[PDB]
């Protein structure tokens, strides 16, 4: 995938020009930054169970979704739902870490939208899912981290609507 | 306050921004003939 | 597969944007282990 | 980079980072400073590391400059000095990025079909990769030169 | 806070700041910032905090929430809840003055003859704050959950 | 006696609200004022002697007081007088640190008119000690630390007048 | 500064609180650092206190007067003495990280001392101060901080 | 420079340039290659010579750190300081260029004028000159610091 | 004016930084130049004559402009042209002397086209001259001087133009 | 130059009216103000030097102008600035006792904005200059004195700008 | 001028005009008053401003008053300058009006094809109304020479 | 056009420079300009009020809008005020202009013939303009009446 350093030395290499203080600069940003992203990724392994349980409270269950005929209704699709749910949470952390929102493009948001469509699952309430992780995840991350992880979120649900 | 504001965050807000019929509907002039009554008038309507 | 562009820039995320400012605003202060009488002969602006 | 290689390990086994996994990216993030550092001397002293290993380069093997050989005649001779600035160019980005993977895709992928084409001596070329691992190794400080030799020597390996 | 502590001593003594006071004022200063957050953190996770502890208490206890227990009925087990809430106030207080002075003076004294008068068990009430202390480090990380564990176990202690 | 720190604390406290961004905010002006404040203190508590000395000479000696009929004549007059202008210097400091002007009433200010009445001390001579005192601080603080060192010593000049 | 948190928890009766613990981590780390500070001071010790001299007896003609204390060979070199022994105390005082060490040789008594030697404490004031200028320069900025507390609890104990 | 300066002789005499001018343009190139290892010696000892210098100059005028004196206190000595790292850029800039011209520019037009308002003593700045001159000398080899002295020399008279 | 070690001196100056490597690096480059530029200048002051009655010769004379109703007609039109060359010859040997444009920049160019418009001296004509003195001049001087010579002669054109 | 007095002469002798009530009464008010004028003039004329001094230690000096790069870098910038600011002093006090701004006009003021942008000095620093001498003088002159004096120097602030 | 353009905007949106645009007719009115005496100055410098433009263009462009371009002759070299002349009045028209347009109705429109058919070249044209930009320029104050040259360079750009 | 355009376009056919006859002619617009905006402001303030005041005084409680007169129905009513509008918003153009062509190029030219095919009524549309300009001469005030009158009269007449 891409990350930011990656992505500063390709934006270098297409151009053909060797690093320059300018560009050190950004990888310097980059470092200083790393600090607190990976104490956030911590936080979010450790309470990833509950972050999913919360959203889905929130938003999916106590439904029509679960009610009989609806998307999430019998228990295999029900698993299901939260598995996607814990996939968008495991990559927008790696999106965090990274510091580049390209892993999203490349893994979660490419052919999402038309795998959704031919399974019917409904687009809007996923995103509503994944609204209602991130401020759960907001919270936990706490403030400096909340910023960081809260665009990765916004940029996943961007993509699926 | 808390009824205007978002429920969720709107994080990157240049994404909601940009939603819907394009902003190219409205920027969009309209020219008639009864606008010409004027020598520039005129030019644009032919330009146009 | 096509290959996907960057929607974002490094800078425009908001750890590495505010790391920026705090390098380049106060960029230029007061640098410690170094004798004052060096300091404050330094120049800022340097070039232009 | 690091990172990256972590992410990927991480996703294979569809797993979240472990914490010794974390722990070494916060060590990586950290060496990042230092390791900027190194690459900028390099960069400064780009030119004349080219310049000197080409010399050596020339003198260790007359034949690619003879009328029979590839780098033989200005053009190519400035073609050979060109692609040993694209190979130290490379080996910045990796010292940058701690990891080969970088230098990996732009130069070791591809590079013996393409310099089969070119008819150009592969060894020769790794010969010179050698040669600007010396003179670098002159100009950085020993523990700097150190870490800048291993991607030197990823370069040499490739290239064989 | 600590501040507070140190001008009070200088005063009883009739004297300015020793340095010694003087350094301590500093690296409280310094570590305020880091504070700041962890208080922030506790008091975003209130609610969550709170509603675990309570249900780990009541599993803990069943006896509390039980129709001859203080805590049964909808609006006791409300009040209950309120006081935990309470407590986790006071420790964030706490976190920000650097000392448990603000915490003692609101919750710990006299803290006896109140639930005395109100029948409420002293000791069940010791076990929630414990509760709300083990998810309170959970989400905190492992430095910011020591500092955060220190007024805690005080509120603990203070209460048996 | 109370802080800025503490009175924060004490205003949510009777709101029963918690630490709110509006107070974090105040939390976090103080902490950047503090390392200055700190600094500030040490100059003054190392010159003390000599502050007092400069501030006497501006407005005390030379003048009627210290001549015979005067409140400061005598050397037991003369002493207690500039005990009290020592006070007013280590309490202003304690102040300048607290980032608070409750201990001036707590301690200095309290009854202080009251008993300088009773006295016969002038309240206005004393006023203008402190305003002298308050110049002299300021050169020795730097201008920074002044301004914070200034309303302090405005404060007790007030609640004496 | 680790004996006095001991003796702030043995007040309190209780246990060194992590905290505190901390500080005291902090200050053993910083102690190297510490200690090359006060080995350059020590290497321009002679010239400091030659300096400082020259400046307080400028400052104070009459301290080197035929009144005053300071004057003759035998008495100046006693002047110089006793700033030297202060500049000693100070050095000890930055590798402790307190004051109590530079306390109890220097600042207790010394009033009744100076008293009886009829020396002016003043004067011996603006000699610490003097030093301290001195020793300000030749330390980096940083350093000179530090050294300067140490050096300000000294004029404001005299 | 030497050069500036031939040809500003010339130009007034509105005639090309003179054998003899021509001959002292030929000496200066030659010895410009000496200049410049003299000047890389004092860049190099540049935070010692000033610190020894002032050192000196403070011995030499207690006046001047003193209460009344103009270089009493921190901020005012590091100034006095930096106006002596000032006067030694000036005089390496006068041996390379050969000629005071770039150095009575920089430092010696209005130079009374500027201390006057600042009330610094002309004659301690003087002083301080040549306490610089001595330790510079001390470095440079002989002929190396005869060289340097003119140059030294010339701030002196220039100030006085 | 400036010349090249002067300039680098200046370029420091501004900056505020000690001389270094790289500074002293273009100066030495020019001191191993400065051998040959003497010599080069010596060539031209000796032939300067010459220098202008052959550049003359190939350019303004046996034309136009000496023809009646041309510029440099008349005797007194003529010994200006030819003045005017001589100064721009000597101007060119002092800035090559120098190494640095400056010089002509100061006193040739300042002001020569608005003067020479008003006159209504042909402009072209004039630089076709200072080329052809150029020609002459390389000649004389020999190749390594000569491409440090042309560099101000093409300085003067370009101005004029 | 113009004063007062010939203004109002001036404004008649145009209309060809011989002096009436109504402009010696403006003549009147002049002669009761002239006193504090010359009190005022003379105080500035003793402490010039150190009204410059100051006006530079407040605006002028420890500042990037004076380090290097900047415009009052180098003894002869710093010498001149000195001097710009003697003018300024010397002719605001000519025209406090003129009782008149037209000499200003006609000496300073004239070409200064043309001079200093051919120069590149800073404009906005100079005034910043005008406005410190300006405070230290009222402090000097005193308040009555005060007033008449910062119309002046007022005037050539705006003048500037 | 200004407000016909102000009330033609209007009567396309068909409303009453807004205020701000009755603020800017208010301006406008107040600068009026300023643009006459500009506009004075260069009608009385008019003569002499067309000369000199002329000399420069004949100068810049020797082919057009050559036999074969266009200028060449007396009754065409009046021409020349007579259309110079045009071009003044239309710039000074322009500045008390405060709008181009008065200035494009008589001048702009229709000038590429008529001077086609003439076979005048537009780029001396051009270069003609250039020189006279520089005359005027040199005559009339720095602000008042902003605003003029505002004019000067639309024609410019008009024909071209 | 404008009354500085009317200047300028008298020299120009002249091909005469501006000279200071003409610059006086455009200094008494300058002056007279000032009072002219703030009539304007008034008027287009007041523009459904001074409508609504001269309907009342000429068009309604008429056989117009009684049954089988040109302004009955809904449909020709609001035709009808909206002419007036068009009528009003003009005149308030002219008057800022301080020229009268503007009424002509937009608002006189073909509407005679367009009311003769339509069958409206001039003489009663020339009442309600009128009407309109009494109601405007109040509002405005003296001085701005007798400039806004003149426009008014132009319309009147041209109709
Ligand atoms: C009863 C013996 C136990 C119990 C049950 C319980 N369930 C919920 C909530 C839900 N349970 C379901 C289950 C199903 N959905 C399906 O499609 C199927 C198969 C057809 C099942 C069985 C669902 C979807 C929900 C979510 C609510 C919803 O329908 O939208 C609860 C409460 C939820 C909560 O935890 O808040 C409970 C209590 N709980 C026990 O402890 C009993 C042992
Ligand atoms: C309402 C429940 C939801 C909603 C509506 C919404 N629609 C638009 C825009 C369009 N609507 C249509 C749709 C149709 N055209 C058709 O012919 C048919 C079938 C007969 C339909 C249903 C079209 C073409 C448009 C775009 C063109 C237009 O608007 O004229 C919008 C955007 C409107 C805008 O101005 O931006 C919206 C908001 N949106 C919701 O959130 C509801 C869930
Ligand atoms: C003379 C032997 C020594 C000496 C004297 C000295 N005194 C002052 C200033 C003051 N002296 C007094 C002392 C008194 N005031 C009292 O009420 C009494 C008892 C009745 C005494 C003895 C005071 C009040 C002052 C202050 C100024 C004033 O008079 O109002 C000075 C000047 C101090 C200064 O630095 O300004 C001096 C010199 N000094 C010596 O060294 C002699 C040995
Ligand atoms: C040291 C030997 C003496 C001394 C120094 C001193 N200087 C100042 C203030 C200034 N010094 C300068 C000097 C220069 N500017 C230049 O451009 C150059 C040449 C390159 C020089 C030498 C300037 C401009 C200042 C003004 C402050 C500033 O830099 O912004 C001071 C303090 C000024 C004051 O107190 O007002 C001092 C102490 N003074 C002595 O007495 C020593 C003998
Ligand atoms: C004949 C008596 C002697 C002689 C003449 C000679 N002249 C030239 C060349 C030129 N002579 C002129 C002279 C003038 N130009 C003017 O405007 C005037 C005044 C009206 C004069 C007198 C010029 C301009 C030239 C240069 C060529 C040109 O016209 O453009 C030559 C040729 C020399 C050469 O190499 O160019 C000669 C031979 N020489 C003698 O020996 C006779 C005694
Ligand atoms: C010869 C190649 C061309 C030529 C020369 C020419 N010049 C003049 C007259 C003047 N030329 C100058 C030039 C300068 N004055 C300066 O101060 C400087 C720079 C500092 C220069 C280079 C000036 C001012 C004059 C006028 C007064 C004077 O000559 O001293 C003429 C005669 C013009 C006249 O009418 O007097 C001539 C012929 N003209 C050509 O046609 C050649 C191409």
């Amino acid at each position: 995938m891409q990350d930011a350093i990656t992505a500063v030395i390709n934006n270098y290499d297409v151009q053909g020009k060797y690093l320059d203080g300018a560009a050190l600069d950004k990888l310097k940003a980059y470092f200083t930054t790393g600090a607190v992203r990976v104490r956030a990724a911590a936080v979010i392994s450790s309470n990833a169970t509950t972050i999913i349980k919360e959203a889905a409270a929130k938003a999916l269950i106590y439904s029509d979704l679960t009610r009989p005929g609806g998307n999430m209704y019998t228990t295999r699709r029900y698993a299901a739902c939260i598995r996607d749910m814990d996939y968008f949470l495991r990559y927008a952390t790696y999106a965090m870490l990274a510091g580049d929102p390209s892993i999203l493009d490349e893994r979660v948001l490419n052919g999402l939208k038309e795998t959704y469509n031919s399974l019917g699952v409904p687009i809007a309430a996923t995103v509503g899912g994944i609204q209602a992780m991130k401020e759960v995840v907001g919270g936990l991350v706490g403030p400096d981290a909340a910023k960081e992880a809260s665009i990765y979120f916004d940029y996943l649900s961007s993509g699926l609507s | 306050q808390e009824l205007g504001t978002p429920i969720n965050e709107r994080s990157i807000p240049e994404m909601y921004v940009n939603q819907g019929v394009p902003a190219l509907k409205r920027q969009r002039k309209v020219f008639k003939q009864s606008q010409a009554t004027d020598r520039e008038s005129f030019d644009a309507l032919v330009t146009a | 597969f096509k290959p996907i562009r960057s929607k974002m820039d490094i800078a425009s995320m908001p750890l590495v944007q505010a790391a920026l400012k705090e390098q380049q605003a106060t960029k230029t202060a007061l640098d410690m282990s170094r004798p004052m009488f060096l300091e404050l002969g330094r120049s800022f602006k340097g070039a232009d | 980079s690091v990172l990256t290689k972590a992410i990927v390990n991480a996703d294979a086994e569809a797993r979240y980072l472990s914490p010794g996994e974390l722990d070494r990216i916060k060590s990586f993030v950290a060496s990042g400073e230092r390791r900027l550092r190194i690459a900028q001397t390099l960069t400064e002293a780009r030119e004349r590391i080219v310049k000197q290993a080409g010399d050596q380069l020339f003198q260790k093997r007359p034949d690619v400059v003879s009328p029979g050989g590839n780098a033989y005649g200005e053009k190519m001779t400035a073609l050979c000095l060109r692609d040993l600035d694209y190979y130290l160019r490379l080996v910045t980005y990796g010292i940058v990025a701690g990891d080969v993977t970088p230098i990996e895709e732009i130069g070791i992928i591809g590079v013996k079909e393409m310099y089969n084409s070119l008819q150009t001596p592969i060894p020769a070329v790794a010969e010179g990769v050698r040669a600007m691992k010396n003179v670098a190794t002159s100009l950085l400080s020993g523990d700097d030169a150190a870490e800048a030799g291993f991607y030197f020597d990823y370069l040499v390996g490739a290239m064989q």
